[PDB]
C-alpha cells in the first residue's frame, strides 16, 4: 500500500493455519469439513 | 333367562388362513474381504 511516504508490506502471517481441511463440503449456507469421495470413488449409501 | 338358555350354534366366519403375502427384501449389502474376516457395510430402508 502506498497512501502517504510511509509503505507498508503487511505479510506473512506466522502460521499457515486454516480451519478448512483440504476437504470440504458447502450446504445450506454452512460449511462441513467432509472426506467426500473422488469423482467416481461414489459408494452406494453415503454421499457420492 | 331361566331354564335352559342354550339353542344353538353359529359359525364363526373369517378364520385365520394361510396363504402367501408380499414381503420386502433388503437392499443388497457391500461385502469386503479380509484374512479370517467378513466386513459388510449394512443400508437398510427399514429395520431388518
Amino acid at each position: 500500500v502506498n497512501f502517504n511516504g510511509v509503505k507498508i508490506t503487511a505479510g506473512p502471517l506466522s502460521t499457515a493455519w486454516t480451519p478448512f481441511d483440504r476437504k470440504i463440503v458447502q450446504y445450506a449456507g454452512e460449511i462441513y469439513n467432509y472426506d467426500f469421495p473422488e469423482y467416481g470413488a461414489g459408494q452406494p449409501g453415503a454421499f457420492g | 333367562a331361566a331354564g335352559a338358555t342354550l339353542k344353538g350354534k353359529l359359525h364363526v366366519p373369517f378364520l385365520l388362513a394361510d396363504g402367501k403375502c408380499t414381503v420386502p427384501l433388503a437392499p443388497e449389502p457391500m461385502i469386503t474381504f479380509g484374512f479370517r474376516s467378513v466386513s459388510l457395510k449394512l443400508h437398510p430402508k427399514n429395520p431388518t
